[PDB]
């Protein structure tokens, strides 16, 4: 729901 | 135009360094000398256990063109722990980025890496060192105790740089909290004071700096570019950064304050991936003082001829005015894949025209991709469109392409020779050049004959070494050259004189001069400047009139110049160049007697008549304007006869016609001069006597604000004869007309409602849509299209509200599309809610009427009234007599009460349309 | 009386045969003086000049290969032809143009290639559900489009370098999941895995194997995997005459031309291959990502078709991506939808429902026109394009080819092309201007009185100042010896003004702006009509009064665009079906319909009205859609029959009509799901009792 980049 | 691609000045760094990657002026105060700043990213240096740190290199224009790299730092890694590196700078890429102010120089390697304090990492910051004649700091804000991806880790700030007139540092870089970017605003004077070489992280005050935002602008890139330039009413520079990546790819380009780092302005492109803002730049070009924006897309595709994408490049220009809203053009690039808004320098003024210029470069276009650079002038309507000047560096791409441009640095002059010049860095042959400004001379030549109207009967003079007398006349020549900055008090011109140019070709020519007894002839001349031309004289004779035939054709005597250019200064040497746009040569035209009457002398007379063709044209559209003009000499010959025809404003030229063949052919131009707008017209040279000409000119019409009533249109007729040489002036005018179609329409949607309603269940008080009846939409459009506007009108709609005391349909609610008002004369909605044949109109029924007020339709505008409304289904079936057929008859009519253009004719425009949704039983 | 060929086309063969195409020349020497050397093929046989001495060359378009049409795209026939003819032997007289055509059809059962591109970014770690099976999968839809099917795949993550990559421990690398505590595998910017096969046993044992990379930042820079994938033909395996699919899998945006800089890479992509022997991408960090327009060019070459298949968050950035790569189409990849099967079909159907005509290395002076028939004889002026198409259906393209002058380059040829097909029309282009009797024109300037002249097959002319029948008058003082054609009358003035006439040929020029031509010199060469401010607009070349347009420019004044790509609406049919395209721009004809496109129609008939002709054709085989035969083509709806009602739904629209035989049909239309449109309607209509 919330990341940021290459992820999650 | 003035740029001297003769002998540049060529500078070449160490092999595969990216030496000219980057190029900036160095103008000390210390010193009278400047020097050339050349970045070399790739560079190997001194540093100890430092691979390819990169460097910044002084070169010397004086003497033999050498360079030197200024030492910032020369030290290695600085040290965590025992074996634990506190910075990597190794390919730390040191002089990606240089600016000079004054003494100052400020170079960074964006590249550098960390590890921080805390866990063991390597995070491109970037750094970069402030140097000021002696002492050396390093400046790293992006250098902090907030971190990694999140935080400034991966800003790599120094990625751009520039400076204030305030001295405060713009620094951006695009890496900042996931790659949003931010851009550093520092005073010079903090950066210098508070260095402490012990301290990492250093807190800056008075520090300008923008803060992370939403995820949503992740991966924007702000800070990929900067420039600086004043957009409020303040003194102080404020601050412009590309960001490419932002608005979803299409681009953006961010003005922030100079005092507070509070936004001003935006730019977005209109077109994604094109890296709108991959550049910036920020000069006044036209004059205006107030600073306009450049903004790069080198990657921006066009349409073709063809109409296939193509990608060339394109680069906004933003007019700056005293609103502060911008003025914005587009300039497309030529060359495809040659990426043309890479790389955009400021060269404030080139020519000294009085307007600043700039130059514009795609790096991979040209022969060969071997690079090009566009130089643009400056007028005071803004940049001229058209280059006049190419730059295409000759050099061959071995490892990469030879990149020609993506740097460039302008507005210094290095030579104090009165024009700034331009540093072009190619970093894919490691080169960097310096091409320095021929000086602009303006020239204004004069010619005259004594006397222009030769008389072959006269033959009171002349020597042809021991010969008869001949009709002799005299040709003087007057040439007269000044100029701006560095050049000499003396110059030396060429003149070339050619006698009766229009037949000397293949055939006899009727002049010659009397010394030379020869056509032609050539003179080495010496001007001086600042004024009063200096004349030479000679004088040429006319044939007896055995010799030749033709007395007709006129004699045109022609007059060129040379100017070979030897000039140097002993700088080198620099040619100056004429003023682009100039004439290299003069004519004036003699002419033999021929018809002049007993008084010896020729004196038309001259008549110009025109007539109405169309006696109104329209306001609002293009008028296919066409004048019949009847030009007429009923007295003698008239030499060079001109019809001169004035359009003011709106009006432009066309052409002739060509169509018509009771109308002459006649060759026309249209003509701009001493802030005049006319078309010229040949009548003949001569036009002989008793000569009635008639030819057609076809214009076309706009219009010039409103309430202009008529145009006018002034003619006359011109001669170069002494006496009555011209015709009397003759004004036409057609008047305007205000024309405006305007229609009504109407549709119902759905146009029938097919009964019994599928799944009908009546209540006595209905809640929701569904508890009533299907949804039956009105929707009435009133749309402008004839040329003219209207500024205001009135549209009624009468509504079948009831049908005894029955509802038949039940308006919900309505809405408007375009500049109009609406009132119900009763409540729309009272209840609320949530969710054969024969014709019930408003005559026959309860009318519930909407006024509509409208206003200001345009020729291509148009205003739209929705009306969403159920059909009451309990009203149908009952007693009503159930099966039968109703048509639900609904009308609106529109009037049109007024118009803006004034104290023109104006009729009243009326008109009404009808909408039925006819209901009725399929199973009856 | 005289013509434009006896005027023009006096001084030489050459300057004779580009007057006019129409014009002929002659030979002989017998003696026509007077009464014009040139005129026209059969009007110069007032005299006899019979013998092949008469020059009259005929401009001409010859099928060189025209092979039939293929019913299948199996492998027996001759050779698979989707397009005739194939090619074709231009010759051209300067300012002639000769019309040809073409046909270009989608045979049914062509093989398919499949080359899927992976993103192995740990954002895809919860995608990766839809790329087990695939191969197996792959072959359950696909099998009813076609046969000879091969599939293959590849995977990318990010350029393996700075700031893209963890380097920060030393066990990021290899592992670049430390920190959370994870194992990920060390990360790689494109790699080969599988080769196209036809084997798709060994497909779906091979990605079972692939397993999910991470690296740091959201856009994964697919595009290089995309470029690789196109440009590297052996390592994909790709198979000329097949259908080439590239299919684009990805959980975020992307990394486009330019970002590189900040990884310290400026060297622009060359479009080459650089995937070796290890089947890794050699370049990844030391070039850039490819732009669009590069990338449009290779994909273009290569004839692949890019297919991005992404995620619904992603989903409306790559439509707009895909809409700067015309060929290209997107699709959802999500749990609940059609998912992978209907996608990759649905697509290749999508791909294959459009026919355009591609034209590479077309020279400078030649222009090309393109009348379209598409639907029954439709004949539609001025488009490349067929909207609308299925697998199996034919389509006819008209093409003028127009010169402008002559070259006189010797030969070129220039290929006429449906886009991602092989099949191909190649035009060899040749130029007739140099007479026959350009060979023994003699060694030198004698044969007339002495020399200083030439000599050309009817004349000889002369030099600078002799200019006659034989070497003559020019430069000597000339009495009246005649008025002869110095004026196409008597009292007519002498030659176009101009710097006058004397002894029969005119001398006019100096002049100003350029040179004057002519018999009378009465051909300008400069002045001409303007538009605005310009010249012809700038967009043609000004001979003699009169404006010759550049290729893709019409008009009197040259300002008329052939472009219809300005007049396309969204929906991609021209002017919304609402009006006309002309001069680039559309002019609507309807019941009050406005807007660039014309999409926009405020009062309209709506809804099902327009489609009550689609249900009445298909479903009731009936009236105004049936008579046409537009039917199966006007409307690409799915229609079903619903039993006794329809249930309610999300947002939709119900519809209702009287057919011919009185009775009350109900249907309803979705608005858009995946963009179907699909149509319900109402089994057992309501019909009256007996
Ligand atoms: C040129 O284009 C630029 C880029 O498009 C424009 O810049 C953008 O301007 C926006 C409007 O000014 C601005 O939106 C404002 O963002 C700030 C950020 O403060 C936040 O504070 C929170 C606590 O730390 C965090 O976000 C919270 O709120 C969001 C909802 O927005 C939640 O989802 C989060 O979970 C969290 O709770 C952030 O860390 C951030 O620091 C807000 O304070 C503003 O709030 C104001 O507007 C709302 C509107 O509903 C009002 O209700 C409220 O009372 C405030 O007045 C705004 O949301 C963008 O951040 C900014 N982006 C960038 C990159 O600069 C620029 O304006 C434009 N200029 C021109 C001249 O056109
Ligand atoms: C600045 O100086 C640094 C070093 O101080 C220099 O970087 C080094 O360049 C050399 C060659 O220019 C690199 O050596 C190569 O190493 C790679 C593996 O890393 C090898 O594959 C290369 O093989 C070549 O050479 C073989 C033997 O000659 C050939 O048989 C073969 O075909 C290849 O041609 C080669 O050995 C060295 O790795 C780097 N060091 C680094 C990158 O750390 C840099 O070029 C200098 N820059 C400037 C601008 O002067
Ligand atoms: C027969 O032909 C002869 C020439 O072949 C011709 O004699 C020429 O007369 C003109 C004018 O009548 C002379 O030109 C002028 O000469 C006077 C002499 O004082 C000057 O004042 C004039 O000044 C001009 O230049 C000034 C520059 O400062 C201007 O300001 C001013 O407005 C004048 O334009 C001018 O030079 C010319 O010199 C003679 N020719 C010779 C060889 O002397 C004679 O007039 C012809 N016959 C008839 C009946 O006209
Ligand atoms: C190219 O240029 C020509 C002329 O320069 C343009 O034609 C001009 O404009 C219209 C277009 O047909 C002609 O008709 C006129 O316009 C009104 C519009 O309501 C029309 O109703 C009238 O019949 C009126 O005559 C006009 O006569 C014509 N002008 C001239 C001098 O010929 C043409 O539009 C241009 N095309 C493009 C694509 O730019
Ligand atoms: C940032 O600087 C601007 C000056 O450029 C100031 O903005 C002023 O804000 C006040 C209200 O707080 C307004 O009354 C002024 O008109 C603004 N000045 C302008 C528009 O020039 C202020 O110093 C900072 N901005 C804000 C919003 O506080
Ligand atoms: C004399 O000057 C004119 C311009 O003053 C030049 O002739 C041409 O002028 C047109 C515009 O009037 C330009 O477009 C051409 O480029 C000019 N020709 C050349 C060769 O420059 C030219 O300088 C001189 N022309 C003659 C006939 O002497
Ligand atoms: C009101 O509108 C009608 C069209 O809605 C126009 O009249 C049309 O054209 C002429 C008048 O120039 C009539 O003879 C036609 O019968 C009309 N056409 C129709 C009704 O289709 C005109 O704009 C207005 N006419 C009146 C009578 O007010
Ligand atoms: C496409 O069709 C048009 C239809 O007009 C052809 O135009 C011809 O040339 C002019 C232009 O209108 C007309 O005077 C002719 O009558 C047209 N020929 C016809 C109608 O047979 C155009 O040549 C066609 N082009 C191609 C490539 O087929
Ligand atoms: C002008 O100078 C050149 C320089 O070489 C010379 O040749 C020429 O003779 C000079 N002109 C005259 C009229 O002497
Ligand atoms: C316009 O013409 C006048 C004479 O008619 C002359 O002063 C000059 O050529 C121009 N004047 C100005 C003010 O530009
Ligand atoms: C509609 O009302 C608004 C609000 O008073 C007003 O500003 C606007 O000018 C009105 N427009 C018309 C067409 O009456
Ligand atoms: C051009 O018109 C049609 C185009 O299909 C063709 O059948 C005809 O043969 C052509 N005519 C010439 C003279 O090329
Ligand atoms: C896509 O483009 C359309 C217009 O072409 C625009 O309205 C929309 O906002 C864009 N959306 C995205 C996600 O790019
Ligand atoms: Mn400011
Ligand atoms: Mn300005
Ligand atoms: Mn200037
Ligand atoms: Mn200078
Ligand atoms: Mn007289
Ligand atoms: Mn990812
Ligand atoms: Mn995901
Ligand atoms: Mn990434």
């Amino acid at each position: 729901v919330i990341a940021r980049g290459d992820w999650n | 135009f003035n740029l001297d691609v003769d002998s540049p000045a060529e500078y070449s760094g160490p092999e595969g360094s990216y030496f000219g990657f980057a190029v900036d002026f160095f103008v000390p105060s210390a010193s009278s000398r400047m020097f050339l700043l050349v970045g070399a990213p790739k560079a190997n240096t001194t540093q100890p256990g430092i691979v390819e740190g990169g460097q910044v290199l002084k070169c010397d224009w004086s003497s033999t063109r050498r360079c030197q790299p200024i030492e910032f730092d020369a030290t290695g890694n600085r040290d965590y722990a025992k074996d634990d590196p506190l910075e990597f700078k190794s390919h730390q890429w040191f002089g990606a980025s240089v600016r000079s102010k004054q003494d100052k120089i400020l170079a960074c390697a964006p590249l550098y890496h960390w590890r921080t304090e805390m866990k063991q990492e390597r995070e491109p910051v970037g750094t970069c060192f402030l140097q000021d004649g002696t002492k050396t700091v390093e400046y790293a804000p992006c250098r902090s105790q907030d971190i990694d991806a999140d935080g400034q880790g991966f800003c790599q700030g120094g990625f751009s740089i520039d400076f204030t007139k305030a001295d405060r540092v713009l620094l951006g870089g695009p890496g900042s909290f996931y790659w949003q970017g931010q851009l550093i605003s520092d005073q010079v004077a903090e950066i210098v004071s508070k260095y402490d070489p012990n301290v990492y992280s250093i807190k800056y005050n008075n520090q300008l700096a923008t803060r992370t935002a939403q995820a949503i602008f992740d991966d924007s890139y702000l800070g990929y570019s900067v420039a600086v330039g004043d957009f409020n009413g303040d003194g102080i520079d404020d601050f412009v950064s590309g960001v490419p990546r932002a608005a979803r790819t299409l681009g953006m380009v961010y003005i922030y304050d100079g005092k507070n780092m509070s936004s001003l302005y935006n730019f977005t492109g209109e077109q994604m991936a094109a890296y709108f803002g991959f550049s910036v730049a920020a000069t006044d070009i036209n004059g205006d003082d107030y600073a306009d924006v450049f903004i790069g897309a080198p990657l921006f595709m066009d349409r073709g001829s063809d109409g296939k994408l193509q990608e060339v490049g394109q680069v906004s220009v933003s007019l700056q005015r005293a609103s502060g809203d911008f003025q914005t053009t587009k300039l497309n690039g030529f060359e495809v894949f040659a990426r043309f808004g890479s790389a955009i320098a400021p060269l404030g003024d080139l020519d000294q025209d009085g307007f600043n210029d700039i130059a514009i470069a795609a790096p991979y276009g040209g022969e060969d991709k071997k690079g090009i650079v566009y130089i643009f002038n400056g007028r005071s309507t803004g940049l001229n469109a058209v280059p006049s000047q190419i730059l295409e560096g000759q050099w061959a791409a071995r490892s990469m392409p030879p990149s020609f441009g993506y740097s460039m640095k302008g507005a210094t002059d290095i030579d104090k020779n009165g024009y700034p010049d331009l540093i072009v860095g190619a970093f894919g042959v490691d080169r960097a050049i310096l091409y320095r400004a021929r000086p602009v001379i303006t020239v204004n030549a004069g010619l005259e004959v004594y006397p222009s109207i030769l008389n072959q009967d006269n033959k009171t003079c002349s020597l042809p070494g021991t010969a008869l007398k001949v009709s002799c006349f005299n040709v003087r020549f007057c040439l007269k050259a000044d100029g701006k900055g560095v050049l000499p008090r003396k110059l030396n011109f060429q003149v070339e004189l050619l006698l009766d140019k229009l037949k000397q070709k293949g055939a006899i020519r009727r002049a010659l001069f009397l010394y030379s007894r020869s056509p032609s002839h050539s003179k080495n001349m010496t001007i001086s400047r600042g004024g009063l031309m200096q004349c030479e004289e000679l004088i040429a004779y006319l044939r007896d009139e055995s010799e030749f035939r033709d007395k007709l054709t006129p004699i045109t005597i022609f007059m060129e110049y040379r100017l070979d250019y030897r000039t140097a200064a002993d700088t080198t040497g620099l040619q100056p160049i004429l003023n682009q746009f100039t004439p290299a040569n003069i004519s004036r035209q003699a002419h033999i007697l021929l018809d002049c009457g007993e008084d010896n002398v020729c004196k038309p007379k001259l008549e110009v008549s025109v007539d109405s063709d169309q006696k109104k044209i329209y306001i609002g559209d293009d008028n296919p304007l066409t004048l019949i003009v009847k030009a007429q000499n009923q007295g003698e010959g008239a030499y060079e006869a001109e019809l001169i025809v004035s359009i003011p404003l709106q009006a432009d030229f066309i052409g002739v016609v060509r169509n018509n063949e009771a109308l002459a052919r006649l060759s026309c131009a249209f003509k701009t001069e001493n802030q005049t707008r006319q078309v010229v017209c040949d009548l003949g040279n001569p036009m002989k006597a008793g000569t009635q000409l008639l030819a057609g000119l076809r214009f076309s019409v706009h219009q010039q604000s409103e309430m202009d009533t008529s145009v006018k249109f002034d003619l006359q007729i011109q001669s170069s004869n002494l006496f009555d040489k011209v015709s009397p002036v003759v004004s036409h005018k057609v008047d305007l007309a205000v024309l405006a179609a305007v229609e009504i329409r109407g549709v119902s949607s759905p146009d029938h409602v097919f009964l019994p309603i599928p799944n009908w269940e009546h209540k006595e008080n209905p809640e929701t849509e569904e508890d009533v009846g299907p949804v039956v939409q009105h929707i009435y459009e009133l749309r402008n299209n004839g040329p003219s506007s209207f500024s205001k009108a009135m549209l009624h709609l009468q509504w079948p509200y009831k049908y005894n005391n029955n509802t038949l349909l039940y308006i919900l609610h309505y809405d408007i599309d375009g500049p109009m008002n609406c009132t119900s004369d009763m409540e729309i909605n009272p209840l609320r809610i949530k969710i054969d044949i024969h014709t019930l109109g408003c005559g026959v029924a309860q009318c519930l009427k909407i006024v509509c007020q409208v206003g200001r339709l345009d020729r291509g505008k148009s205003a739209i009234l929705y009306v969403k409304s159920l059909l009451w289904t309990e009203t149908f079936m009952n007693k009503e007599n159930q099966n039968h057929s109703y048509s639900l008859k609904s009308s609106a009519s529109f009037n049109v009460i007024e118009f803006p253009y004034k104290n023109l004719p104006i009729e009243d425009i009326t008109n009404s349309t009808l909408v039925t949704t006819n209901v009725t039983w399929g199973i009856q | 009386g005289p013509n434009i060929c006896t005027t023009r086309g006096v001084s030489s063969c050459q300057q004779c045969l580009a007057v006019s195409p129409m014009c002929a020349w002659c030979s002989d020497e017998a003696l026509p003086l007077g009464s014009p050397r040139c005129d026209l093929k059969e009007n110069l046989l007032k005299d006899n000049c019979a013998p092949e001495s008469i020059e009259f060359p005929v401009s001409e378009a010859r099928v060189l290969e025209d092979r039939p049409l293929s019913d299948k795209g199996s492998g027996d026939s001759s050779q698979v032809t989707q397009v005739s003819p194939q090619r074709i032997a231009l010759r051209l007289r300067p300012d002639d143009s000769k019309n040809f055509s073409i046909q270009v059809r989608q045979v049914e059962d062509y093989p398919v290639d499949i080359y899927y591109l992976m993103d192995l970014s740990y954002s895809m770690k919860d995608d990766l559900w839809s790329i087990q099976n695939l191969g197996t999968k792959l072959a359950t839809q696909m099998r009813k489009l076609t046969s000879n099917l091969r599939i293959g795949f590849g995977a990318f993550v990010d350029k393996p370098v700075s700031p893209y990559m963890y380097i920060s421990p030393p066990e990021a690398l290899e592992n670049p999941c430390y920190d959370m505590k994870t194992t990920c595998l060390p990360m790689f910017g494109y790699k080969h895995v599988l080769t196209l096969t036809d084997q798709v046993t060994r497909f779906n044992e091979e990605v079972k194997k692939q397993s999910v990379s991470r690296n740091r930042d959201a856009p994964e820079g697919g595009f290089d995997a995309i470029m690789q994938a196109t440009v590297c033909d052996e390592k994909i395996g790709w198979r000329n005459d097949a259908s080439h699919l590239l299919v684009f899998t990805t959980d975020a945006k992307t990394h486009i031309a330019l970002d590189g800089r900040l990884a310290g890479i400026v060297q622009p992509n060359d479009g080459q291959c650089h995937v070796g022997s290890d089947n890794h991408y050699s370049a990844s960090t030391t070039m850039d990502y490819p732009s669009l327009g590069l990338m449009t060019e290779k994909l273009s070459q290569k004839n692949i078709n890019l297919i991005f298949a992404v995620t619904e968050n992603v989903v409306n950035l790559y439509q707009n991506y895909s809409e700067l790569i015309p060929g290209t189409t997107v699709g959802v990849l999500s749990m609940d939808s059609s998912n992978v099967l209907q996608l990759i079909v649905d697509a290749y159907g999508k791909i294959r429902s459009k026919v355009e005509l591609e034209v590479r290395d077309l020279p400078e002076e030649l222009s090309l026109s393109f009348n379209a028939t598409c639907l029954n004889n439709e004949v539609i002026p001025g488009l490349k394009s067929c909207m609308g198409l299925k697998i199996g259906d034919t389509v006819s393209f008209s093409i003028e080819a127009k010169v402008r002058g002559c070259p006189q380059e010797k030969e070129k040829s220039f290929t006429i092309k449906p886009v991602g097909f092989k099949d191909s029309l190649i035009v060899q282009v040749t130029f007739d201007c140099d007479c026959a009797c350009q060979a023994q024109a003699e060694p030198n300037s004698h044969r007339c009185n002495n020399g200083n002249g030439t000599f050309e097959c009817g004349v000889c002319r002369c030099g600078p100042g002799w200019l006659g029948s034989q070497c003559e008058c020019s430069e000597e003082d000339y009495r009246p010896s005649q008025q002869d054609e110095c004026s196409p009358r008597e009292g007519q003035p002498v030659c176009s003004q101009r710097g006058e006439c004397l002894c029969g040929q005119c001398v006019c020029h100096s002049s100003d702006f350029g040179k004057i031509t002519g018999k009378y010199c009465e051909c300008d060469d400069f002045s001409c009509v303007r538009y605005k401010g310009e010249m012809c607009s700038g967009h043609g070349q000004c001979s003699c009064g009169d404006c010759l347009c550049d290729s893709d420019w019409t008009g009197y004044y040259c300002n008329c665009t052939t472009r219809t790509d300005t007049c396309m609406s969204s929906n991609g049919l021209l002017c919304s079906g609402r009006g006309k395209c002309e001069c680039g721009s559309c002019v609507c004809i309807q019941p009050g319909s406005y807007g660039d496109t014309c999409e926009k129609c405020p009062t309209c008939p709506d809804a099902c009205t327009f489609k009550k002709e689609c249900v009445e054709c298909k479903k009731f085989d009936r009236g105004a859609l049936h008579d046409e035969n537009t039917c199966n083509r006007y409307c690409r709806d799915e229609i079903e029959s619903v039993k006794e009602l329809k249930d309610t739904g999300k947002d939709a629209v119900n519809c209702t009509y009287k057919n011919e035989d009185d009775c009350v049909v109900r249907f309803q239309y979705y608005e858009d799901s995946s963009g179907k449109s699909i149509l319900y309607v109402v089994e057992e209509p309501e019909c009256p009792k007996g």
